[PDB]
């Protein structure tokens, strides 16, 4: 019996400049997937002219996306993160607001330390569905480090 | 117009019934010349050295690909006069037989 | 292509053999495509009446372009040495198609985020045209044809006949 | 055709049994010359200076990238006559060992 539940998952987002101390996402959305990541592709294959195969490394981003309930404090914080131009901060050899998301998945203790990244896209305004209930807001980040997973 | 002394399978001048030497010409002479030129190991001609088939470095050796063997056989066949080209060539390898078949298109 | 039944499950396709010393070079290249393009030019000559005589044909040198992946730094350095190697003619055996007197003309290495371990490369060789593709040699050291050197302009020393004598005595 | 006096692992002139100096030629001479060239620190030639391996600026120093060390070793190897190139140059790093392995393709 493997417990693959999702209740109790928490996220801590710490940004270099906008949120130096960071905020916490706990109020995840109900209609969209609370966390969704694209299929990572850190390798590639090519065909030799004699039928062989060659394997090499490629550059792979982590396109993560977190969904939150419209109007919540987490949504307000994520919108503040989104509406922060990269041109209004100091340059360091690191990434312009290098924000990291510490993901504590379930009380078992699985900690993911996705870092060296930034937010890419998200909804600026709340969209009202046909049914009359505001749609959950999915904000996408991209990252350049997927290492730090525990248990 | 090729013309060569007639020889048998033992590759010696084999005379006719009247004890004369026959000089084959055109197709028969070209065929005899091709058969003779395909049986000569390289480095046997003191005046060419590089001519001949590589029966010891291109065939009869533990090699990776027999492309060099095919190239050497084709060059040896083309070296004969009035051969122009080769229509078809097999490099078939049986269990222990290096079967070669040619389809010389000599002009005559 | 067919023509040869190797009946062997480990036959190597590509081979760049140094013509002198008969040695493989850049044996770790991962070839991807090979274009052995020939070339020749006609001599179209319009003449009087509506007509054009092509005259004869001159065979321009062969060009061969090899796209490859270099997996390692020593292979890349070997490719650079091939480009910088001005004193040896190579022989390229792609697929049952042997090309002797082949010299590297061009090379382009590409380093992209699409491939961080290996490096794509585009080698380009051109054939060296020779008057006699099949030369005539001689086995023994006595019987060369004579080589002329023309006028020499004999240079000078100061040694006197005494030194030459003493050398001949010794 | 390279030639060099016989030297031992102490890099000193090592004589033979009869008290003579041995003049190695070709393969062994080139190997000994390469080994001696890889042991010469940069700036030790009054008459070359820029020659020599970077044992104190590329190796033995908190250098970020060992590609410069690889290039210096490659240049030192190629500086010897009749070397042509290097087939393989491994620059492996152990805990405190800078393991270097070469596969010179000297013409001999």
């Amino acid at each position: 019996m493997i417990n693959v539940s999702g209740f109790g998952t928490g996220i801590v987002i710490v940004s270099a400049s906008s949120f130096p101390m960071g905020f916490s996402l706990s109020k995840f959305a109900d209609d969209e997937s609370p966390i969704s990541s694209k299929e990572l592709e850190p390798f590639g294959y090519e065909m030799l002219y004699d039928g062989g195969l060659f394997a090499f490394d490629k550059a792979a981003p982590l396109e993560v996306s977190v969904s939150v309930i419209a109007g919540s404090e987490d949504d307000i914080n994520l919108r503040i993160l989104l509406n922060s131009k990269k041109g209004s901060f100091r340059f360091l050899p690191g990434i312009i607001p290098d924000m990291t998301t510490l993901v504590a998945t379930l009380p078992d203790g699985g900690r993911t330390v996705l870092s060296n990244g930034t937010i890419i896209k998200g909804p600026a305004i709340d969209t009202i569905q046909n049914t009359g209930r505001r749609k959950g807001n999915t904000y996408t980040f991209v990252f350049g480090s997927y290492l730090g997973a525990q248990t | 117009s090729t013309s060569t002394i007639r020889t048998g399978t033992n590759n010696d001048i084999l005379l006719d019934d009247n004890g004369n030497m026959v000089i084959l010409r055109d197709v028969e002479a070209c065929a005899q010349d091709v058969r003779a030129a395909m049986l000569m190991r390289t480095g046997e001609n003191i005046f060419d050295v590089n001519s001949g088939v590589g029966y010891f470095e291109y065939i009869f050796s533990p090699q990776k690909s027999y492309d060099d063997a095919r190239k050497s056989i084709a060059d040896a066949i083309l070296s004969s006069p009035d051969v122009t080209g080769i229509e078809q060539l097999d490099i078939d390898i049986t269990g222990e037989v290096f079967g070669v078949d040619a389809k010389v298109i000599t002009i005559h | 292509m067919l023509g040869i039944f190797t009946s062997l499950l480990s036959s190597r396709s590509f081979s760049i053999v140094d013509q002198n010393t008969n040695q493989l070079v850049a044996a770790d290249l991962r070839i991807s495509r090979v274009n052995t393009r020939f070339s020749s030019v006609g001599q179209r000559h319009m003449l009087e009446d509506g007509k054009t005589k092509m005259d004869s044909r001159t065979i321009h040198p062969m060009e061969i372009i090899v796209e490859v992946f270099c997996p390692s730094i020593d292979v890349v350095d070997q490719i650079n040495q091939l480009l910088l190697d001005r004193d040896t003619l190579y022989k390229v055996i792609t697929r049952g198609m042997v090309f002797e007197r082949m010299m590297c003309t061009s090379e382009a290495l590409n380093q992209t985020p699409d491939m961080i371990s290996a490096t794509p490369a585009r080698l380009t060789f051109s054939q060296v045209l020779v008057q006699n593709p099949k030369p005539i040699m001689f086995r023994n050291a006595g019987d060369s044809s004579m080589i002329d050197r023309g006028l020499a302009l004999a240079e000078d020393v100061v040694g006197s006949a005494g030194d030459l004598f003493d050398y001949a005595v010794n």
